[PDB]
């Protein structure tokens, strides 16, 4: 039933706290913690997220880190900061300037015991605990490496939990750090390892989609922050809503997750809004099912026409025909039959939720775990061997009492994931022995 | 008397159990607080209900189930619900986490822990009983409650109720209403370790039902509730002989001895008729010569398969209603007239027949209509196993790449289940193939 | 990329002369802790018990 | 006055209509159907025959104490022992002879509903009968009667 | 015309045509199979002297009766059913004994294929034999028995 929300470092703390932003408005709560909603269906499954208080006042079960002090302030002075419960938000005094050994092995590991403390303060009170979310970016040093190290800590005190995670990839035309591709090299051999399920929210796609698709020349934060809102409350509307398919994070799990290690989702939404778009009309469901498993809707930048999907998750919103949203997604497999394995029937599962999100009448949201996920991967080693050939920047990393072998370890398992990526993409549907 | 206990595990079991009670109450004439009034009460002296309903020192008539689910939401709509006051509180179990459609968590990780408490509830049911026949049990072949609590129940009622017989409703998975991409593992791993434990399986395929909701009820995209209307409508015609008066099928042993010509080909198929849609009960009834080749037309079958790519072994025809014993000799006489109704050369040729002459009955306000007669044909067909074969070759499409295989080995299975699992089944289709394969 | 040379090389740079001074340490040299870590395939120990 | 239905349909050609009538003519209960209901009693089907035992003794006039009797004699085994049960619930001691010949039949329904009859008439005729089954009876017969005596014992052995 | 192509693939060291050749055997049926049916009931493999026993027995020669009987003490159930469905169908009433004693088998589905066959012959002594077994038979083989003694 409860999920335990942890958000980590800058990034982590702005899609984290602009998560609870939307997800109180269609849950009915307001910004000081009551409700004021319309249907019963928006308190049904309110526990999963939230902690009942003195008189059914809702609190978000929200862990809020960063080294860097300043983030608990901007956070508090927020739509929705004086919801959070105060004892929750462990900060530091002074981030790590964009080093994952600082995260992870120093600064971080320091801090480590005091969020641990306010985790189990948490799961105590969880009558069954479900799992993790952790909202964080890689190109970092605290999201990226003090968040890993509260997954590892976490995997040895609950390993029978989910670890569910949205994690942000870097991109060079978002920031200019040159120490990204390390940071995220790091954070992934992690993730591939002690993680469950893992929303790949990549920024080269926000921006991409803000400037390319919604014509914004100049995009912000705001504006690649909007997208994710959409996409995260669009991808945990299974957990949030009673339903059949996908309810609890460890039921996704058995379905999206084939083989251990390939849990990296590409998420995608339709229709893709900006802040402000007033003139507008409701979408069809053929306009959604068609969009929603485009690449121009994609929250990673890779394009599911170079790969084939292993699993998928359809979930649809709003007041719409049942049986239409059927014949959309059986003709899409039946159509495009050349982008799904064979060799798992009935990969593509699909859920429907009557209660629209924020301002629109209908939605989609896509969730696949496709082989053309390797693009996003390539671009992360390429970038990292770019900087690791010359031997950049090492005793920033190293001077922390880091390993050097723990750059090669991370680089030789992002690889493997990539050819693990691309034996299940060529492989065939046969018997021959 | 001569009592059935029946057990619903999951929620598939749980849903479609508690549909089987509200079909029950009404055909015995049982009201939702137990009571049976002067009112309701059927009369003919037909006290046959009393093997599926104990009664209190107060005429409060309570079923003889047990509902099972390794999570709450499922049976809080019971305790919540019409029937609230029907079922005695220590009947309805609910565990915290379920199964998450892993055969292994509910078989091995989350039910090895309320398996002991679920023994001493039917315990609890079997003292109130002086002559104990066996169970009932309805389960999801799907669900990780469904597929593996099931199976360990299987095993442990056979060490507990030796001399008892076990039959079982399963529901078969349906891609329309597909809850989990590992359904077919899940299938697989129940039926090889429940093969043994079980006397008599009654598949309900869900696309069957899903079929029949869409031609004949004119039900666009029918829910679970429209589906559970359905199979409790035919799940009832076939625990009838059980609760009333009658000659066949009159107690579980003769399901076996009337069905199962040998242990492993315990896969009956019922085929009931006729199925109509409420807004289409004031045309003239179809008589026992229609509704009889009903059940031949493959169409109105629980589990889709062509019974004319096999053989039968055993058939047996429930009639209920305004069903006059002449007018079946004639459309009995005019099947064995039919050179396409193939028997093994191995069984006996014959129709077994009985007939119930109280009025058929449906839920008031449901997508069912009352009719004046209705039959319901269990037949006995080596085409059962067309419905495995899809099963299998889902199977081995996934176990071939050992997709999703590791969530059943971090949950206290092994490996080699699945191969020993898949091993049976590769057995029971060549079984089947090899004994309807003749005639003359 | 023209930014991303232009701080390898100022880090290259940069690194040569905090070094020039960094490096007249004291008594017996001991090595600096060599940290553990994650080494792949230690997170499939889940899936196999 | 629906009665006057029930009675005709008691002898249609159709089987399932002079059930649903027997069936109506028991849980009205009338004076006047007592007579056409000792008919049903040698219907051929017994699914007719049956509802005819049980609805004589809902009724429960002295006329159906014969014709109950020699039901207990019939092919059928809901037949003899619904009709045990009727005569029970009408108690004429008639029956207490016939009723303890019943206990030893094939059918356990029959010889149960037979031990609950011979309960349900009670009286002296009974007593006397039970103290000498728990002496020349045997088996199930002989349980029967010991737990007749037993539960009828006016004082604290 | 072609029926001695199939006549000599019962002596073929590969098995898949062997088996096959059975199969078109018995549905066409001629005068010269009648010798190498008798030779494929003694083989290594189970498939192809069970389908042995069901071209034999569709061609009703009594010179199946012999080695027939022979086949209902196989290693296999699956030659066993369909070696004393043959004897059955053929009508030889030497067969009766080995058949009753056949009821008695490890199967429960041989006990049931011999008794359908004997029920075939159905001479005196299959009378007793099926008067026995709707005594001492399980709850299936009992009610075949009454069915046939319903005659
Ligand atoms: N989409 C998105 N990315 C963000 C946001 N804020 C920062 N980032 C990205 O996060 C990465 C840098 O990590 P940060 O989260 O800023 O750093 P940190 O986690 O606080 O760690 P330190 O800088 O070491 O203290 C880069 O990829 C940034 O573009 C935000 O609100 N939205
Ligand atoms: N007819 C019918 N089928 C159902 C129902 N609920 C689920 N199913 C089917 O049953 C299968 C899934 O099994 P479930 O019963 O939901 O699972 P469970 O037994 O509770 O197991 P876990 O929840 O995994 O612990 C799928 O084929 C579903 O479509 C229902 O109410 N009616
Ligand atoms: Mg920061
Ligand atoms: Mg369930």
């Amino acid at each position: 039933r409860e999920i335990v929300h942890i958000q980590a470092g800058q990034c982590g703390n702005q899609i984290g706290a602009k998560f609870w932003e939307v997800i109180s408005d269609e849950h009915g709560i307001d910004p000081t913690g009551s409700y004021h909603g319309d249907s019963d269906l928006q308190l049904e499954r309110i526990n999963v997220y939230y902690n009942e208080a003195t008189g059914n006042k809702y609190v978000p079960r929200a862990i809020l880190v960063d080294l860097e002090p300043g983030t608990m302030d901007s956070v508090r002075s927020g739509p929705f900061g004086q919801i959070f419960r105060p004892d929750n938000f462990v900060f530091g005094q002074s981030g790590a300037g964009n080093n994952w050994a600082k995260g992870h092995y120093t600064e971080g590991a320091e801090l480590v015991d005091s969020v641990l403390d306010v985790v189990r303060k948490e799961s105590e009170s969880c009558d069954c605990l479900q799992g993790f979310q952790l909202t964080h970016s890689l190109g970092g040093g605290t999201g990226s490496g003090m968040g890993t190290l509260l997954i590892s800590k976490i995997r040895e005190e609950y390993p029978d939990r989910i670890m569910n995670t949205f994690s942000v990839m870097p991109s060079p035309k978002v920031s200019d750090t040159v120490v990204e591709p390390y940071n995220a090299t790091l954070s992934v051999h992690q993730l591939v390892e002690n993680t469950d399920e893992t929303y790949c929210i990549d920024n080269e796609a926000l921006y991409d989609i803000c400037f390319r698709t919604l014509k914004l020349t100049t995009p912000t934060y705001g504006d690649l922050n909007h997208l994710v809102s959409a996409t995260m409350s669009g991808v945990t509307t299974c957990l949030r809503f009673p339903g059949q398919l996908n309810a609890d994070l460890r039921k996704l799990a058995v379905n999206m997750v084939p083989f251990p290690r390939l849990h990296f989702f590409m998420p995608g939404f339709a229709p893709l809004t900006s802040r402000g778009s007033q003139q507008y009309r409701a979408l069809t469901v053929p306009e959604l099912t068609q969009q929603m498993f485009d690449s121009k809707n994609m929250m990673a930048a890779c394009d599911p026409r170079h790969g084939r999907y292993l699993t998928v998750a359809a979930i649809f919103r709003g007041r719409m025909s049942m049986k239409e949203v059927d014949e959309q997604m059986l003709n899409v497999q039946n159509k495009n039959s050349s982008y799904f394995v064979e060799w798992i029937p009935n990969n593509v599962k699909t859920a429907v939720c009557d209660i629209p999100p924020r301002g629109l009448k209908m939605s989609a949201t896509f969730i696949g775990n496709s082989t053309a996920i390797q693009e996003l991967f390539k671009r992360i080693s390429e970038q990292f061997t770019a900087m690791f050939r010359r031997k950049a920047f090492l005793h920033w990393y190293t001077g922390e009492g880091m390993d050097e072998m723990e750059f090669t370890e991370a680089e030789s398992n992002m690889n493997d994931l990539v050819s693990e990526y691309q034996q299940y993409q060529d492989a065939t549907a046969d018997e021959q022995g | 008397m001569r009592e059935c206990i029946s057990i619903h595990v999951g929620q598939a079991g749980v849903q479609i159990g508690n549909a089987c009670w509200e079909l029950y109450c009404l055909e015995h004439g049982i009201q939702p607080d137990g009571q049976m009034p002067s009112d309701k009460t059927i009369g003919g002296g037909d006290d046959s209900f009393n093997t599926f309903f104990s009664e209190t020192g107060a005429g409060k008539h309570v079923p003889r189930a047990v509902f099972v689910d390794l999570e709450p939401t499922v049976i809080d709509e019971v305790r919540t619900g019409t029937y609230r006051q029907l079922f005695h509180p220590e009947q309805l179990i609910t565990g915290k986490e379920d199964a998450a459609n892993n055969y292994a968590r509910g078989h091995y990780t989350i039910g090895k822990e309320i398996i002991d408490l679920v023994l001493d509830r039917i315990r609890k049911l079997a003292d109130q009983c002086t002559g104990l026949q066996g169970f009932l049990v309805f389960h999801s072949f799907g669900g990780g409650t469904g597929s593996g609590f099931t199976s360990l129940l299987m095993e442990r009622l056979s060490v507990d109720y030796g001399k008892k017989s076990k039959l079982e409703f399963s529901i078969y998975p349906a891609p329309q209403v597909s809850t989990a991409v590992v359904e077919p593992y899940n299938s697989i791993l129940t039926t090889h370790t429940t093969l043994e434990h079980s006397d008599c399986a009654f598949m309900v395929d869900n696309e069957a039902i899903y079929d029949i909701c869409r031609r004949n009820l004119d039900i666009e995209r029918p829910t679970y509730t429209n589906l559970n209307r359905l199979i409790s409508q035919i799940v009832s015609s076939i625990t009838a002989s059980l609760r009333f008066d009658g000659a066949l099928n009159v107690d579980l042993t003769e399901f076996q001895t009337n069905l199962v010509p040998y242990p492993r080909i315990h896969f009956p198929l019922a085929t009931y008729a006729p199925v109509i849609s409420a807004e289409k009960a004031y045309h003239e009834q179809l008589s026992v010569a229609e509704i009889t080749n009903a059940c031949f037309e493959p169409a109105n079958q629980m589990v889709k398969c062509d019974p004319r790519h096999g053989k039968y072994m055993a058939c047996c025809l429930l009639y209920r209603g305004d069903v006059v014993p002449k007018d079946v000799n004639a459309a009995i006489a005019t099947i064995k007239t039919k050179r396409s109704i193939q028997f093994v050369d191995w069984c006996p040729t014959g129709f077994k027949v009985g007939i119930n002459y109280q009025p058929p009955t449906v839920v008031p306000g449901g997508d069912l209509a009352k009719v004046q007669r209705a039959v319901c044909m269990l037949s006995n067909t080596t085409a059962i196993a067309e419905a495995w074969a899809r099963l299998d070759h889902k199977f081995d499409l996934m176990y071939a790449k050992r997709a999703f295989v590791h969530w059943y080995v971090g949950e206290g299975m092994e490996e080699g289940e699945f191969s020993e699992a898949r091993e049976d089944m590769a057995a029971l289709e060549k079984d089947y193939e090899e004994v309807g394969v003749d005639s003359v | 990329e023209d930014y991303m040379e232009e701080q390898i090389q100022l880090e290259e740079q940069e690194l040569k002369q905090k070094q020039l001074k960094e490096a007249e340490g004291p008594l017996p040299i001991k090595a600096k802790p060599k940290q553990p870590f994650l080494k792949r395939g230690e997170g499939l120990a889940r899936f196999t018990n | 006055e629906k009665v006057e239905m029930y009675i005709k349909n008691l002898q249609d050609d159709s089987p399932p209509v002079r059930f649903n009538a027997a069936v109506a003519l028991g849980k009205i209960g009338d004076e006047r159907a007592v007579e056409p209901l000792i008919k049903a009693l040698k219907d051929e089907d017994w699914q007719v025959r049956k509802t005819a035992a049980y609805a004589l003794g809902k009724i429960g006039d002295e006329r159906a104490v014969e014709p109950l009797i020699k039901a207990l004699k019939d092919e059928d085994r809901y037949v003899r022992s619904r009709a045990a049960l009727a005569l029970g619930k009408i108690g004429d001691e008639r029956a207490v002879e016939p009723l303890i010949k019943a206990l030893k039949d094939e059918d356990e329904y029959v010889r149960l509903s037979a031990a609950s009859a011979l309960g349900k008439i009670g009286g002296e005729r009974v007593r006397a009968a039970m103290e000498k089954l728990a002496e020349t009876g045997t088996g199930f017969a002989r349980k029967v009667a010991v737990n007749y005596l037993e539960t009828h014992k006016s004082l604290i052995s």
